[PDB]
């Protein structure tokens, strides 16, 4: 009976859109977002409210009025985190900030504005509520590197579980320390680095907890040979304000045997709670846009979403 | 003829020490209203007499920020009390939840649930968790547990019933008097206002764990997981949930039994919720050709249709945690008693029991209690074949105690044959 | 099990080298 | 029994029950009376 049905889907493979005789509407809707009012870890302070019908910069909004909010943790100036007055900084190429490279380039296709007054980047993406930097410690876009690492979900004889006609993936989700909410591995691009190292050391201190196994290591290098990188996309982050926003790069490490898979051994550490190994559907409730980033490995292996 | 000391188990689990009940019992709060956190104390336990029952029950009302050891002491004292030092430990856990109202279910059904749990409760000495009240599931679980009690000689499994205290008629009545109550009428066709909920007359103990509410339910369900987490680690026994029907505490529990590590035992085709959890996991495992067919949007429907969420924000978070319940394929069990045999449930629990986490000569014991040969054959040789050697050897005399106590001489035959000394058994006491 | 192996294995078919982490 | 529609069943759980009581199948008998059927619910087909 399972092959039977293999075969039959292995042979099964003017666009008009007829929704609008059921309902009697379109669907009138963009998905825009708008981050929630509390600011996450600011002790009860909260945004100014914007309806997600204002969002876009087109729109004109009048009656635009942005709280300016900067966290005490961001304000007591560590060494990841750019100076207070954004002066004399360039936006949109490679900038070089005590001998180190930081990109600072956005993939929205207008590209980033620099406002008169202060000297702050106004984000293209549409309007938060909120100004100032909060949690986020560089000034404009903060590069975020994610790392999925994928293996097809098989039962115990061996076979690839089928769901829907395509075969289904599975990948490793860590539980976040701050709102304990489970997403995907990753994090901000250190000083002086690039995305493979810094997405890399990400899933090893968070997914693994290594540092803060020799040969089996060569094997993880084995799994991290083969990476593509899927989208470089903008988050919808809730910690996001008008002159700070995440935007993403996702790199896929893809094991098709699933050899390199089967010797991690998982183990919460770094900024993460417990990891585990979790089957990709629609109905995910994921941190930021880590939805979309599965979306685009699914899209990417031909997999089930 | 009242207690006035009382025998309290030390933290260290090696012998018992005698203290007095006004001191131990300090440690219990109660609520005087919702607004109240820190409280006052509880000053409601004792024992209830229920029409038709020789023996009369304890009942303790406590707080949600109580300590669930403290009442798994207070059981231990009370067994310890009335069944000397050398009471029967149990070896199972079995959490009996779901459907307090909705339970509607055919008779030959009910019949062969309620068969193979009796066979199950009888073989094992199990001691089984349920709701407080006098309604449904719980209720059916109390009869079974009442045919029960009129054998075993001496000895009678205790039936703890856990409920949300504020839903209780007899809820007056355990608030005024004076703190011991050994002889108390209570009156199930009374017509108590503001409250319309009877507790079980067949369950052997009680728990009413208050907040500060009045008829609202489901403030329990955290504080039961805790305790039979407390009662496993304790008396290293495995815990096993049963999910027949069901409404959204049910989910709830289950949420928390797979939370706290407790496997759970699902019926399908026993009830709306059961068809939900059965549904979820056999979307995310099951790797049978008719399950292919299984979606999100099904799912999504069938949660609609049995919870009636009524927004799309509580559709949501019903929807993530019936796929947070599945998430781990070990800790869920699901026994489809309208396609599958008439005996198999045992075989499901002792799945349930094997995938948990405990020792490996603790299962095997639980195996010998259920009188399956071939899974222990099956446990000893990839057992063999993994190594581990040295947990095997300390297991293996024990397992060939309780074998030699509970007449199993095929496996005695078996444990024997994986190289076990004849002449290192060793005695349970000291002498 | 030789035929679903094989069928599972007909089905299933930016380059970045993350190792130096 | 899977497809629920208890009340169809119930209803004339019955009278095959008495059809089968007539015919002579005790084999019948164990089987609708097995599936929920009470045994002092039975009805004649005439009125007396
Ligand atoms: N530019 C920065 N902004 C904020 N925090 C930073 C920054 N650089 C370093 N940090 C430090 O890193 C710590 C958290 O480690 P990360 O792994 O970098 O943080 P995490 O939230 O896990 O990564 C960002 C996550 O958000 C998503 O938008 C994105 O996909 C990514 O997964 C923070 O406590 C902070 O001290
Ligand atoms: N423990 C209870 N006892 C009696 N009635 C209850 C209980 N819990 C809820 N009720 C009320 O009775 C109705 C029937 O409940 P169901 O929807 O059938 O099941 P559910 O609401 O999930 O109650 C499950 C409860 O039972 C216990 O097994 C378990 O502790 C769980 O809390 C519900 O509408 C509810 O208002
Ligand atoms: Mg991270
Ligand atoms: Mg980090
Ligand atoms: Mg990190």
């Amino acid at each position: 009976i399972s092959f039977r049905f293999s075969l039959d889907q292995q042979a099964t493979k003017n666009r008009l859109n007829s929704a609008v005789a059921v309902h009697g509407h379109t669907a009138e809707a963009a998905e825009w977002y708008v981050p929630p009012e509390e600011y996450p870890k600011s002790g009860g302070v909260k945004r100014y409210l914007i309806d997600a019908s204002m969002v876009p910069l087109s729109i004109m909004c009048p009656s635009y009025d942005p709280v300016e909010y900067t966290h005490p943790s961001v304000a007591a100036q560590p060494v990841w985190a750019d100076p207070a007055d954004p002066r004399k900084i360039k936006f949109n190429v490679k900038d070089e900030v005590n001998g180190k490279v930081v990109d600072r380039t956005s993939c929205h296709p207008s590209g980033i504005s620099i406002d008169s007054n202060t000297g702050r980047p106004i984000n293209p993406w549409g309007r938060t509520g909120m100004t100032g930097r909060g949690l986020l410690g560089k000034w404009g876009v903060n590069q975020a590197a994610d790392t999925v690492v994928t293996r097809w979900k098989r039962s115990p004889d061996g076979s690839i579980l089928e769901r829907d006609g395509k075969k289904v993936l599975e990948f490793v989700a860590i539980q976040r320390q701050d709102n304990k909410m489970w997403a995907i591995p990753g994090g901000f691009v250190d000083n002086g680095e690039d995305v493979a190292l810094t997405s890399g050391r990400e899933f090893m201190e968070e997914a693994l907890g290594m540092g803060t196994s020799a040969e089996s290591k060569d094997s993880l290098a084995a799994l991290f040979s083969s990476g593509t990188i899927v989208a470089r996309i903008y988050c919808e982050d809730p910690r996001n304000t008008d002159n700070a926003w995440v935007e993403t790069t996702c790199v896929n490490f893809h094991d098709e045997s699933g050899r390199h898979a089967a010797r991690l051994k998982l183990q919460g550490g770094d900024d993460a709670e417990h990891a585990r190994w979790m089957m990709v559907h629609g109905g995910l409730n994921l941190f930021a846009s880590h939805r979309t980033l599965l979306q685009h490995v699914t899209s990417a292996l031909n997999a089930y979403f | 003829v009242a207690a006035k000391t009382l025998l309290i188990e030390n933290e260290d689990g090696k012998g018992s020490t005698r203290m007095e009940v006004q001191d131990f019992m300090k440690r219990f709060h109660m609520h005087a209203s919702e607004d109240d956190k820190t409280g006052s104390p509880s000053t409601a336990w004792g024992t209830l007499r229920f029409p038709t029952k020789e023996a009369t029950a304890p009942y303790l009302r406590l707080s949600v920020n109580d300590d669930p050891e403290d009442a798994l002491l207070f059981v231990k004292a009370m067994l310890a009390q009335k069944y000397g030092e050398t009471y029967d430990r149990p070896s199972l856990i079995l959490s009996v939840t779901g459907g307090a109202r909705n339970f509607t279910l055919p008779p030959r059904l009910e019949t062969a649930i309620a068969k193979g749990l009796r066979l199950a409760a009888q073989r094992t000495n199990a001691w089984v968790v349920t709701g407080g009240t006098n309604t449904g599931v719980m209720k059916l679980t109390g009869q079974i547990m009442e045919a029960l009690s009129k054998t075993q000689s001496h000895f009678i499994p205790p039936t703890i019933g856990i409920a949300t205290y504020g839903v209780i008629i007899g809820g007056d009545d355990m608030t005024r008097g004076e703190p011991p109550k050994i002889g108390l009428e209570y009156e199930m066709h009374k017509k108590d206002p503001p409250k319309t909920t009877p507790l079980d007359d067949n369950h052997n103990l009680f728990l009413l764990v208050d907040d500060g509410s009045t008829n609202k339910f489901g403030k329990e369900i955290k504080f039961r997981a805790a305790f039979e987490n407390a009662a496993g680690q304790a008396f290293a026994a495995p815990v096993v949930t049963i999910v027949v029907q069901g409404g959204p505490g049910t989910l709830g529990t289950a949420l928390q039994a797979v939370r706290q590590g407790t496997p759970i035992v699902v019926v399908d085709g026993s009830g709306l919720a059961a068809d939900v959890l059965a549904y979820a996991y056999n979307f995310m495992h099951n790797p049978l050709t008719r399950f292919k067919s299984y979606t999100i949007d099904d799912l999504r429907q069938k949660v609609a249709q049995t919870f009636n969420p009524k927004s799309s924000q509580q559709l949501t978070n019903l929807l993530d945690s019936a796929l947070e319940c599945v998430q781990d394929p070990n800790l869920v069990v699901v026994y489809s008693l309208q396609e599958s045999g008439i005996d198999e449930f045992d075989d499901c629990i002792l799945k349930a029991i094997f995938s948990s986490q405990g020792k490996l000569g603790n299962k095997l014991k639980q195996a010998m209690y259920f009188d399956q040969l071939d899974v222990a054959k099956r446990a000893l040789s990839e057992a063999s074949k993994n190594g581990q050697h040295n947990e095997i050897a300390a297991c293996i005399n024990d397992n060939l105690m309780a074998a030699m106590m509970h007449n199993k001489p095929h496996f005695v035959e078996l444990y024997l044959g994986f190289d076990a000394k004849i002449y290192e058994l060793k005695p349970s006491e000291e002498v």
